[PDB]
């Protein structure tokens, strides 16, 4: 490099016009902007990276670890479980409905409600030791439950047999 | 015993690309059914249904790139939305031009939710926070944190003092607005969620991921109430109805179905939006459907009480 | 004589006062006499009743009097009515019925609401609903709207059924005086009886707030919350039960606290009290406020065996209050259910036999008293067969007595089954089970008695049975049930393709079904070491890894005090391998060393967890001893390659290489050793070795059905030879060999994206097939064309909706994790301002480029390992950042980043490059002339970084643009050299066009020395050698027009770059500008107006512009 | 064109 | 009894790659013998089998990625190719300069067709359809539709009126021209196809597929004649013989044999073509069969009436 400056005369001339020239991508592409000033070439820098290659796609792929062998899988392992059934769970039992529905009360003659007493349908209140001893002490219908026992379901041509 | 349902109005080309988001709000008191939808632009365009058609009322714009998310509010007529162009820009949704504007990134909001009562529009970040913004009083007043990875739904109780959030990997968590202290961490799916919704008197949670299934959470806990396996392809969006009986899934395999909570079943198909659908919404009261798809349509459907 | 007078002298002291009336000589003489001299007046006989009635009271003489008084004048209604309620209270209610019929009969429309209103009441107080009603309407229609008709013209039809105009009387009451709230609570109460109780809540509670003292109220508020909870108790809800329990509880204590002495307060809290029983145990925390317990003291909280006591003695007072068979059957069952509960936790034993005896005894005092109810003798039944009693005789006697008092006993008969079945019976049980579901097609135990007797016959449909039983009602059974057969059906691993694992376990979707189901028994139960590990194993297959490790954890807690041989050496094992799985090395080092390492699994699974610690010496050691131990040579050769992975991680390239050699000369060589024996040869430069791995995989291996990985070693192992060319041939082949397979269609556009980048628009057709042909490849598929594109630059039908920022905002939309999309967000934000430039129009996407380093930057941060990779992405990025910040004029925020940038790290001279280019933007921009140390300052920070193109052409632009033409050439012959070196090809194209238009510059400032001439000629024809350039034709054209200028050539070569078509707009615009230029010297009109013509065809303006002008001269 | 068994043979042996 | 068969004819490197397709068009009256091949590369270059040997023409080229079918007309010259550039560009093959271009993906075309009347050059798509263009005339006036998965190969009736085409998975399908409508569907194979032809007087179809077995059906029902099974790899082209007596097959191994559908047996087999070998065609009258392989060797032989 010979480093003389080379004068070019400032007015371009108004009979002709200048030059800017500008790239578009990588294969080959340009075009021409009538207005002097920056080369202004699109992805100055190059394309962006992109996904990496392919040897260090391969050594990641097996030469991490080897976890991705079968040998360390969810599988080659050989589980086995032991049955336990329970049929007593089965039973079902149901609760009785409420016997009353504290039904309101009415004033004879010009309806009113005076208040609420409790009907039958179709000291110290803390509950001490209100449970319940000597039973046996109405007659319902003295049923005897010791002695004659069914056995004969219904529908059914015999029964099974207990001690 | 499967009810009668109809389409009742088909739209030709509502944007020039793929639709991305839609909302339907009966904000006023009178019949409004304002519905605002977001299509890869700047456009926000604001349609009403008036009595059978939608009619164009607002071709607002003035974003930069496509715009991912919008929401209305159901007390004031406003409007929100975000987009890639790294901006959250709230509309007056009356005049439609431009009340605020506020800066975010990717990196700082992606999804919108207004507040029960319209007032924090809280949004998601990339480092898994839960950002908590301000509308009409000031920016970034405070964030809830969570230590996961990227935060990708955000939902509100109707009620409020609940706040979920899905997060790529799957991992859910649960908020208290009147603490904000973490409740407790579901691990969900092993894909990304990007859909949460809850449903009125909130005790149901719903989650919608990327591999097809459909989870059904209740609140106050973590026992799961069933797993909801229909779809062939990655699911978008869930919607739930006015009354806690069915709600809406859009996936990604052309589909539109409506399932129903009590028995866990799908009760109907819809077998329209020839490619993928972006969005699914009720009205007001559950009688009628709009979805919008990948392909410039915007769907409407009836659904009987 | 006068009776009037008399009369009148009668009132007279009768309204003198009382005192009078009290003086029995005056008012009563007075009438007696008047009623004697004139027995036809009425109203004398109505006022001896009167003062008979409220001074004497002879009530049976009075009503007479009344009655005598109502015959004469019939209409005193006051008399009458006197007469009727006298009646009422001597309990003579026939007169009083037939007085009042009387009245309604002569009533014949309305003017009777006494009569209406008494036999309305009193039909009400007896069981006569329907004539109340009509009474009520009756009455209602007299003309009167007080609400005290309205009121009991609702009650009556709700007390006869109807629900709707029970509403509508109880709305009108409320509406027309809103006083009252007996209406309201009816309103209440009906919208509790038809289900919906959470509305029934919300009405109570407002009833409530006016009145907190209301007892029916709380009752509904505790009937609400014990359906609530029960219901909760249907599903597997345990907490949402007991926080319902807790509030029935409460409302019932507190309706309690006003009304002690109802039967139906304590039954219900009874109830309320015994409801939870079988739920959880050291789950169940209950607070019990007040009066409750013993003296009054705050607030306590109670367990399960403290809440049965309760509920005992609850039941207790109620008995004692009531004595009811209800009553006492629900004692004998809490009894039951106490005993249960002491002997299920093994607490005692033999020291129950006083509660079951209590129990027997209430039941039994129960079903005598009433022997009609099939409940009474169910209880009974299942109660006596108890395992601690063990009476199946009588246990028998009572289901058949069950039977027989109702037909459809669907309970009784699948209880007779159960009883049948576990006492050997399946032929009688299977009967019992079949009459049950005749009778109750919709009952879950003989479904799941059915599945038994399956299962212990060994059918064929056992599977398909506890399948819908687990879908009907979820009991705990047939879940346990269900969830084994799934883990065996699992386990085999020969039934792949036998048609019955396929239809079970795909098409009805089994695992996460048998999933949920476990969570629920897990749930329930929660001391079964089993299921934890089956839950665990489940959540293995779904890649639940958390939960799995959970359930190991909680199965190792509730295995520790076991035999421990295999269950709990194995629950270690589990959680140790799935915790390592999730990171937390040291755990699960800590854990496989918690275990006697003598078995191949274990001593595997802790060379793994050392290796992925660290610590390559002692997982060596540990495969040696695996290796020692091992057999099924398939694991020892596996055990091999994992030794030479180890040892290659030490470095030591050469013992892993004789450990692949030697599991490669083993009888059978496996896939995953000769693919690690081509992958560690890649790994190398020798390319030799990893060519024979190939060519073995090739020669007797097709098993693997992975044709993505075969096709990468191959297309590496010519990448490898720097061919760089036949990788696109062999991909293209793979996919010609498989058209299917998206993701080769995706590495042929990668490939192509990365290699020989000038089959650009081959690269976009792939990406949108291998896009089109799936859904989850979308993502790399879409960044691949994406970038594709941007190398195209605009080499399209400009059509909208198809352009690189489309598709790079679709792939970012699709994940928004990775770095690569943002920078290609950012380089395609660039390009659509070039072109924009361009075309100029309007600039647009201005600022953003922060933004997009900073999400850049955090999606890079979050990557394991790609360090070369990343480190470039991040150059790169930043770069651009800066350029753009430049381009657009933010100086300020490009130098600030550069600063930090500078600041952070030492000096790199990339970034000092950039941060004299930022520098330089101001100065240089407008002219000025700069000194000689600041170019030499700049030419040794060029030389700093050197073999970049970019750099070079900048300093010759620098150097060109202060005015140094050999400086500027000097440099673009250095950066030609230096491309052509490097193996680039647009960086040479480039190269050449800048040297010819900087030559072709000076030439036309009409310079001395014409060498710059020779410069563009030889410039120009390299380039034209190179490709077919138009731009260097047309700058061929251009110095040719200057040269000659006259000569006709010139004139030729312009009509034929202005005339063939596949040109630029703008150099067929600069074409004809200096075509029309020469012919205008030439004088050739109609080739003149041919080229106006020609222009006018296309769109142009500056030729047709200077047309004008010079044509006015 | 070297094949696994010279390779091996080859290595075996140095 | 079996003739006398050689070879008479061997290239040494006609391409620089795999060739992947060869066409032999006796299109002009007098004795042309234009040969076309395509070969992994832009080059279609177009050779003429004079008297004894092939004397190259054309080398003309314009593409990006490996071609991957090439057809010649017998009424006009003209000659047409398709690849994976997405480009169906017909050449004029007496000047040889690039007549027209139409633009179809992989997932638009994939192989080529000439009509019996050279007007329609049908092309197959991945959705399963049968794009037809039009010669001279337009791009893309129709396409028949069939529900299934990638289509390969596309033949023609000698006489018209008939379209049949093979697809991955192996179910065939048969159209007619005057009306295209399905008339039937045949299940075919389990595996991909690949070729597929006609016989003159048409009333055979012959099929072969990817696991060695070569069928033999009867047009007009769904009878099929037989199964011919003496290769050991995959087949990949068969062409018909002039006169109903022979077909000839080449497959995977390396091996290039003959059939006769009268007796259904291998009356010659070629062992040549070291590597696979991808295209065998006839010449206008059945004395000489041309072959092109995946190693660059053009082979011809002989094969006596």
């Amino acid at each position: 490099m010979m480093e003389t400056e080379r004068l070019v005369l400032p007015p371009p001339d108004p009979l002709d016009l200048p030059l800017r020239a500008v790239e578009l991508g990588c294969t080959g592409h340009w075009e021409l902007l009538n207005l002097p000033g920056a080369p202004e070439s699109s992805l100055p820098h190059g394309l962006p990276p992109c996904a990496p290659d392919l040897q260090q796609e391969a050594e990641q792929l097996f030469l991490s670890s080897p976890a991705w062998l079968p040998l360390h899988g969810v599988e080659h392992s050989a589980r086995k479980w032991q049955r336990k059934t329970d049929p007593w769970s089965l039973l079902a039992v149901l609760g009785a409905p409420v016997p009353s529905d504290l039904q309101a009360q009415r004033h004879p003659t010009t309806g009113q409600i005076l208040g609420y007493k409790e009907v039958l349908l179709e000291g110290g209140m803390d509950e001490p030791t209100i449970t319940d001893l000597n039973t046996r002490e109405e007659a319902e219908e003295e049923i005897d439950f010791e002695k004659d026992l069914l056995t004969i379901p219904p529908g059914f041509k015999k029964g099974m047999d207990f001690a | 015993m499967t009810n009668q349902y109809g389409i009742l109005f088909k739209q030709e080309q509502a944007h020039d690309d793929a639709i991305w988001s839609v909302a339907w709000g009966t904000n006023k008191k009178e019949n409004s059914e304002t519905v605002v939808t977001g299509s890869l632009d700047d456009l926000v365009k604001v349609w009403k249904w008036r009595d059978e058609r939608l009619d164009l009322q607002w071709s607002l714009e003035g974003h930069q790139l496509g715009v991912v998310s919008v929401d209305i509010s159901h007390t004031l007529p406003i409007a929100a939305s975000s987009s890639l162009d790294a901006h959250i820009r709230l509309w007056d949704l009356e005049n439609g031009k431009q009340i605020k504007s506020i800066d975010a990134g990717p990196v700082d909001a992606w999804t919108l939710a207004f507040s029960p009562d319209s007032q924090y529009l809280a949004t998601g970040t990339h480092v898994g926070k839960v950002n908590i913004f301000g509308v009409e009083s000031g920016k970034k007043e405070y964030s809830l944190d969570t230590r996961g990875k990227f935060i990708l739904s955000i939902a509100y109780s109707p009620d409020g003092k609940y706040l979920a959030s899905g997060a790529i990997d799957g991992i859910i968590n649960i908020f208290d607005i009147a603490t904000g202290k973490l409740l407790h961490t579901l691990e969900g799916h092993a894909m990304p969620i990007r859909s949460l919704t809850f449903s009125p008197d909130s005790q149901l949670l719903v989650t919608a991921s990327d591999d097809g299934y459909i989870k059904i959470y209740d609140v106050q806990h973590a026992n799961l109430a069933g797993t909801l396996s229909g779809h062939a392809s990655w699911v978008l969006n869930v919607a739930f109805c006015p009354d806690d009986t069915h709600f809406v899934s859009s996936s990604s395999d052309k589909s539109v179905k409506v399932w129903d909570v009590g028995t866990r079943t799908c009760v109907h198909t819809f077998f329209d939006h020839q490619d993928q659908v972006w969005g699914v919404k009720y009205n007001g009261n559950g009688s009628k459907i709009v979805s919008v798809g990948d392909d410039q349509e915007i769907h409407i459907y009836d659904c009987p009480i | 004589e006068v009776a009037e007078y008399h009369y009148q002298l009668g009132l007279t002291y009768w309204f003198m006062g009382e005192e009078t009336r009290k003086d029995k000589t005056k008012a009563l003489t007075h009438f007696l006499k008047a009623a004697r001299l004139d027995t036809y007046m009425g109203k004398v006989f109505c006022y001896l009743g009167h003062y008979y009635r409220d001074v004497v009271g002879d009530k049976n003489r009075a009503r007479g009097c009344y009655r005598k008084a109502f015959e004469l004048d019939d209409t005193d209604a006051e008399s009458g009515a006197a007469a009727v309620d006298l009646s009422v209270e001597l309990e003579d209610m026939e007169m009083a019925l037939a007085i009042l019929t009387t009245v309604t009969q002569k009533a014949s429309a309305g003017t009777a609401k006494w009569a209406w209103l008494r036999r309305g009441l009193y039909y009400l107080k007896a069981g006569q609903h329907s004539q109340a009603v009509a009474d009520l309407q009756a009455a209602l229609r007299a003309d009167p709207k007080d609400f005290n008709c309205w009121e009991s013209l609702g009650e009556a039809y709700l007390s006869r059924g109807g629900y709707t105009t029970a509403l509508k009387s109880f709305t009108k009451a409320s509406e027309l005086n809103p006083e009252s709230i007996y209406s309201v609570f009816k309103v209440a109460a009906i919208q509790q009886i038809l289900g919906k109780y959470k509305e029934a809540v919300a009405q109570y509670q407002m009833i409530i707030k006016k009145k907190e003292d209301y007892v029916p109220a709380l009752k509904g508020l505790g009937e609400c919350h014990l359906m609530m909870a029960k219901a909760a108790l249907v599903d597997y809800l345990d907490g949402k039960a007991v926080d319902y329990i807790e509030k029935a509880l409460e409302y019932f204590t507190c309706a309690l606290q006003h009304r002690a002495d109802v039967s139906c307060l304590w039954k219900l809290a009874g109830d309320a009290c015994t409801c939870l029983y079988a739920v959880a145990p050291s789950k169940v925390n209950v607070h019990v406020l007040g009066v409750l317990l013993g003296q009054k003291e705050g607030k306590q909280v109670l367990k399960k065996n403290e809440l049965l006591h309760l509920g005992g003695r609850c039941y207790g007072r109620a008995l004692k209050l009531m004595s009811t068979s209800n009553t006492w059957c629900d004692l004998g069952i809490n009894y039951y259910r106490q005993a249960q509960h002491l002997a299920e936790t093994g607490s005692n034993m033999n020291d129950l036999k006083e509660l079951l005896e209590k129990s027997l005894h209430c039941l039994k005092k129960a079903v005598r008293l009433d022997s009609n109810n099939h409940l009474y003798w169910n209880a009974l039944g299942v109660v006596a067969c108890y395992s601690g009693i063990g009476n199946y005789a009588l246990a028998q006697h009572c289901f058949i007595k069950s039977i027989q008092s109702e037909q459809i006993n669907a309970v009784a008969w699948t209880n007779l089954g159960v009883l049948y079945l576990t006492n050997e019976n399946i032929e009688q049980a299977h009967e019992a089970f079949k009459m049950a579901q005749s009778l109750d097609p919709s009952y879950l135990m003989c479904w799941i008695g059915q599945a038994l007797i399956a299962e212990a016959v060994g059918s064929y449909d056992t599977m398909d049975l506890f399948r819908h039983t687990t879908e009907l009602n979820m009991h705990t059974e047939g879940a346990l049930g269900y969830a084994y057969w799934v883990c065996t059906t699992l386990q085999d691993k020969s039934n792949r393709e036998t048609e019955l694992y396929q239809y079970n376990i795909l098409q009805m979707n089994a695992i996460p079904a048998a999933q949920v189901i476990l969570n629920k028994y897990v749930e329930r139960i929660q001391n079964y070491a089993p299921a934890f590990t089956m839950l665990g194993y489940l959540n293995e297959h779904l890649q639940l890894k958390k939960e799995a490790a959970n359930a190991y954890q909680r199965a190792i807690l509730l295995l520790q005090t076991a035999e421990d041989q295999d269950t709990y050496n194995v629950a270690i094992r589990n959680y140790g391998r799935l915790l390592c799985s999730t990171g937390e090395y040291d755990k699960a080092i800590q854990a496989f060393k918690s275990t006697p390492l003598e078995v191949l699994e274990d001593i595997i699974g802790f060379a793994l967890a050392l290796f992925m610690k660290g610590l390559y010496k002692e997982s060596s050691k540990a495969y040696e001893r695996a290796l020692s131990i091992v057999e099924s040579e398939q694991d020892k050769a596996h055990i091999l390659t994992a030794l030479a992975i180890t040892e290659y991680k030490q470095g030591k390239t050469d013992v892993a290489k004789t450990l692949l050699f030697k599991c490669s000369i083993l009888k059978e060589p496996t896939t995953e050793s000769l693919q690690a024996l081509c992958a560690l040869g890649l790994a190398m430069q020798d390319a030799t070795l990893s060519k024979a791995a190939l060519n073995e995989l090739l020669k007797h291996i097709k098993h693997k059905d992975s044709n993505y990985q075969r096709c990468l070693l191959t297309s590496a192992i010519y990448a490898l030879q720097g061919r760089s060319v036949a990788v696109q041939k062999q991909i293209s082949k793979a996919v010609h060999s498989n058209p299917g397979d998206p993701a080769l269609w995706s590495l042929l556009s990668r490939v192509v994206a990365q290699y020989a980048q000038r089959n650009a628009k081959g690269g976009v057709v792939a990406g949108n097939v291998a896009h089109i042909l799936d859904s989850n490849h979308g993502k790399k598929a879409l960044l691949y064309t994406a970038v594709n594109q941007l190398a195209m630059g605009s080499s399209s039908a400009e059509d909208e909706k198809n352009t690189a920022l489309k598709t790079i905002q679709k792939a970012a939309l699709l994940s928004p994790g990775d770095p690569a999309i943002w920078a290609g967000l950012m380089a395609a934000c660039h390009a659509d301002d070039k072109l924009a430039l361009v075309n100029n129009t309007q600039p647009k996407r201005i600022d953003l480029y922060l933004a997009l380093l900073s999400a850049v930057s955090a999606s890079i941060k979050d990557e394991k390992f790609f360090e070369n990779y990343n480190q470039s992405l991040e150059k790169w990025s930043l770069s651009q950042a800066v350029t753009g910040l430049i381009d657009t004029g933010r100086i300020s925020e490009a130098e600030t980043l550069c600063t930090k940038n500078l600041k952070s790290n030492p000096d790199q001279p990339a970034v000092i490059l950039l941060l004299r280019q930022v520098q330089c933007k101001p100065l240089l921009e407008s002219q000025k002339p700069l000194p000689d140390a600041v170019l030499e300052e700049l030419q040794k920070t060029v030389m700093s970084n050197s073999t970049s193109v970019p750099a070079w052409q900048w300093l010759a632009h620098v150097y060109q643009s202060q005015g140094m033409m050999r400086a500027a050439e000097m440099c673009y012959r250095k950066s030609l050299q230096l491309a052509s070196q490097r193996g680039s090809w647009s960086g040479k194209l480039s190269s050449l066009l800048r040297l010819a238009l900087l030559a072709l510059k000076v030439c036309m400032a009409n310079i001395s020395n014409d060498h710059w001439p020779s410069l563009v000629q030889e410039a120009t024809t390299e380039a034209l050698k190179l490709c077919f350039c138009p731009l260097a034709v047309l700058l061929q054209a251009l110095l040719q027009f200057k040269r000659k200028m006259g000569a006709r050539e010139t004139r030729r070569l312009l009509e034929r770059v202005v005339y063939q078509p596949g040109y630029p707009k703008s150099i067929a615009s600069t074409a004809r500008w200096y075509l029309l230029r020469h012919l205008y010297a030439k004088d050739d009109y109609e080739l003149i107006d041919v080229l106006v013509n020609n222009a006018k065809t296309h769109g142009d303006t500056r030729a047709l512009e200077l047309n004008q002008r010079l044509s006015s001269q | 064109n070297l094949s696994l068994s010279e390779l091996i043979a080859e290595t075996i042996d140095v």
